[PDB]
RNA sequence: AGCUGCUCCCUAGCAUGCUACUACCG
RNA sequence: GCGGUAGUAGCAUGCUAGGGAGCAG
């Protein structure tokens, strides 16, 4: 438990139905859950009615029933609504300031990241909210990429040429050089270690990692990672130095790096370097040039 | 002064135990012997000997960042 | 009857995680340990009654710290305490007098 | 619990009775004020009790959930709190023999086995560069853990025995510098 | 209760009573209306306060029924577990040596302590130090319990494999030193 | 990871009992 | 005016049950 993102006050609640379960305060979470369709919150215990084999998962209908949260037809004689006053019952109910403008986080959550306004809000929002938008992007692409088919090769036609077979219910995604496949070799116990490959139509042309034998029944799947939360923002609140700090200039002038001497001082007194460089303008020659600006 | 060294010995053996040292029988046996001998000592001149011996075990591994934890 | 003071102090100092090393979460451990150590206040040796008085002072400190946390983090106050009896010695004295109130 | 609606009723009739006890009036209008107050001290003495108990119920539930949260979060940080506490206690202990080996390990000279206590038994220590060798080694004596040892052998990283006389400032960049000194306690 | 027969009677009784009070007809009208709304609240008392013990008792019964069903499922689960264990441990002892030594008994009864001694196919030896190793499990084969066993695999207290050429008198101080020898019965 | 005995604290339920207020009746 | 029965609120004793903890053999 800890402080929330939008509000920066300590909280103990989540959106259960939302994507990446962020921290949200009492009124904070209330706005997020009443303005849109996320209606499942997680405290130290989840907000569900413990009635044997009951169903409900809403937040505004469940009530307090002593030690636990119960359903309306399940609730004891006298109760205390968990979601009232403009707040949801949770930790630190007093020190919560909340917010009014919640269209940002609501849109970022309910969005599918399919169109241009998606990214418009993804950048033009709060920097922490844009980190959250980044993680939501990664989670969405991971969830949508494993949702495609499995490449179940059955034939052996040639080298760099085979035949594909895919299962029912899942279409076959664009066999592009953009997204790399991933395969595993079958055995009686498990199936592992073929690597990441790239397929396209041929007969099926495959781009293999390293030369080996093509067996029968190996599947090639667009596997996903286990993406983790972020800590630091995109960049630092920026600065111009008064001195050449932690740095001192060189003593000589370099022939290949004489065209960039005016570029040495200009960033030695700040953090970032806003580059506008077209492909092939000495794009990387300064990466070795500014490197020997001071070899220490 | 004896109480402090005994408490430090207890904490030191806890740190060694949570660094997966009991997966080597000989090392764990020696560490247990030193820890049990410090707790039964009566003069505070052999307790420091055994404390040097027992801390060398942690200093010889590479699971702790000495420069970071010793920021003073 | 009275116990060995080092047994009580050792029970106070060495534990099995969470069960102590955070006093505010249990507190009743020290109430039981002070019940066990009350009769030391009637010993001729003056270093023996200090154990009971140390336990009472620590109980008061723990209660104050828990209330301070609670008010500094929600804004909440326990309405009526009925807890000052735990750092006054009548509660512990009544456990050794022949009139059963178990 | 005076912020409840029914309080306004209970005072109202009570105020009437005040006027009554100020007036000295007949018998029936006092029955009025003994028939519309006992309905007030009954319609209010029920609302102002269950809510008072509910306040403490909410308080105790909040304390229980806070206890659970803090206990859950305490046993997820043992591996860092324990090391911090260990080094705080070591710093407070203030011993010369312990400070020596702690500072040597901070610079880079660390042992390779348990430090022995008997005057017999072998010690092996690593040396990362020449500065530590210079302020630690002197001739054939080794000062370590506030004790004195005599050198028996020096080697380099490729397990090739190096004689002691050649170790110096100018020949330094010719040896694999992670030296391993073997010594025996005086 | 909100829609039980007493509610309509009580509500209409007090509605007419207070309409006549707004009329304010008599002095016995007040007494009569108050008696009606004393006996009609004496209907909304039994039917709305004691009607609620029925529901509570029904819920007691329902929770007890749920508990009994769960306790009945757990019994079947543990029964299946126990009989699976028995049958899986059965499939190892039905050899031909056991039949031999049971058909050599005069009643079919034998002491249990001799069943592993004369029928087990694999032996495990735990050795504390070098002299005991030199007295018991020396070489590649040894004799014990009127049988002859051949060695395969030796490990230490860390469960790591040791070769038979490392167990000497000079290399002894470098081993984790309970040693566990596994041997097979030679025909 | 055991068998007992004693003690402290919190919650819920029921019975009993006490006390107070409204209603019916005698 | 009193007694009884039917109601509502508060208090007291013990009895069962659930949970946490301490000591002794
Ligand atoms: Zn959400
Ligand atoms: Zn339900």
């Amino acid at each position: 438990v800890g402080a929330c993102v939008l509000c920066n006050s300590q909280t103990s609640l989540r959106c259960g139905a939302c994507i990446r379960r962020p921290f949200l305060c009492c009124k904070c979470c209330y706005d997020h859950v009443i303005s849109t369709s996320h209606k499942l919150v997680l405290s130290v215990n989840p907000y569900v009615c413990n009635a044997p084999g009951c169903d409900v998962t809403d937040v505004t209908q469940l009530y307090l029933g002593g030690m636990s949260y119960y359903c309306k037809s399940h609730k004891p004689p006298i109760s205390f609504p968990l979601c009232a006053n403009g707040q949801v019952f949770g930790l630190y109910k007093n020190t919560c300031v909340g917010s009014d403008n919640v269209t940002d986080f609501n849109a970022i959550a309910t969005c599918d990241w399919t169109n241009a306004g998606d990214y418009i809000l993804a950048n033009t929002c709060t920097e922490r909210l844009k980190l959250f938008a980044a993680e939501t992007l990664k989670a969405t692409e991971e969830t949508f990429k494993l949702s495609y088919g499995i490449a179940t090769v059955r034939e052996v036609l040639s080298d760099r040429e085979l035949h594909l077979s895919w299962e029912v219910g899942k279409p076959r995604p664009p066999l592009n050089r953009n997204y790399v496949f991933t395969g595993y070799r079958v055995t009686k116990n498990s199936k592992v270690q073929i690597g990441e490959y790239t397929f396209e139509k041929g007969a099926v042309v495959y781009r293999g990692t390293t030369t080996y034998k093509l067996n029968v029944g190996d599947y090639f799947v667009l596997t996903s990672h286990t993406v983790m939360p972020l800590s630091a923002p995109t960049l630092v609140p920026q600065e111009h130095y008064v001195r050449i700090t932690g740095l001192y200039p060189t003593l000589n002038i370099s022939d290949e790096f004489s065209s960039n001497v005016a570029n040495y001082q200009k960033v030695g007194m700040q953090k970032y370097s806003t580059l506008q460089g077209p492909p092939g303008t000495g794009k990387s020659h300064f990466a070795i040039g500014l490197a020997l600006y001071y070899p220490s | 002064k004896m109480s402090d060294v005994k408490c430090t010995s207890v904490v030191l053996l806890s740190v060694l135990q949570q660094l997966r040292v009991e997966s080597s029988s000989k090392l764990w046996a020696q560490c247990v012997q030193l820890h049990n001998d410090i707790l039964l000592a009566k003069d505070t001149t052999e307790a420091f000997e055994k404390m040097v011996s027992l801390l060398s075990v942690l200093l010889s591994m590479q699971g702790a960042v000495d420069i970071n934890k010793l920021c003073e | 009857p009275y116990p060995d003071p080092s047994r009580i102090l050792g029970a106070g100092c060495f534990v099995d995680d969470i069960v102590k090393t955070d006093g505010t979460l249990m507190i009743e451990r020290f109430v039981s340990l002070a019940i066990d150590a009350y009769p030391l206040t009637k010993h001729p040796n003056q270093e023996y009654a200090d154990v009971f008085h140390l336990y009472l002072q620590y109980i008061r400190k723990l209660h104050d710290e828990l209330t301070g946390h609670m008010l500094d983090m929600y804004s909440v106050m326990l309405t009526n305490d009925n807890t000052s009896r735990y750092w006054e010695p009548e509660f512990y004295e009544a456990m050794y007098t022949p009139h059963t109130v178990l | 619990f005076s912020s409840l609606p029914s309080y306004a009723a209970f005072a109202t009739a009570q105020e009437a009775y005040e006027q009554a006890v100020a007036n000295g009036d007949s018998e029936v209008v006092l029955k009025k004020l003994k028939k519309s107050l006992n309905v007030a001290k009954s319609e209010f003495d029920r609302d102002a009790a269950m809510q008072r108990k509910l306040e403490k119920m909410a308080d105790q539930a909040m304390t229980q959930m806070y206890k659970q949260a803090r206990s859950e979060d305490k046993r997820a940080k043992v591996t860092s709190a324990m090391q911090t506490m260990l080094f705080t206690m070591l710093r407070k202990l203030d011993n010369d023999a312990l400070n020596n080996i702690i500072n040597n390990a901070r610079d880079g000279c660390v042992p390779l086995n348990i430090i022995p206590l008997t005057t017999a038994a072998k010690l092996m220590v690593v040396i990362p560069d020449y500065n530590t060798y210079k302020n630690t080694c002197d001739g054939t004596t080794f000062t370590y853990a506030s004790a004195l040892w005599e050198i028996q052998q020096v080697v380099d990283a490729d397990s090739k025995i190096v004689q002691l006389s050649e170790i110096s400032m100018d020949n330094s960049p010719n040896l694999a510098w992670p030296l391993i000194v073997t010594a025996l306690r005086a």
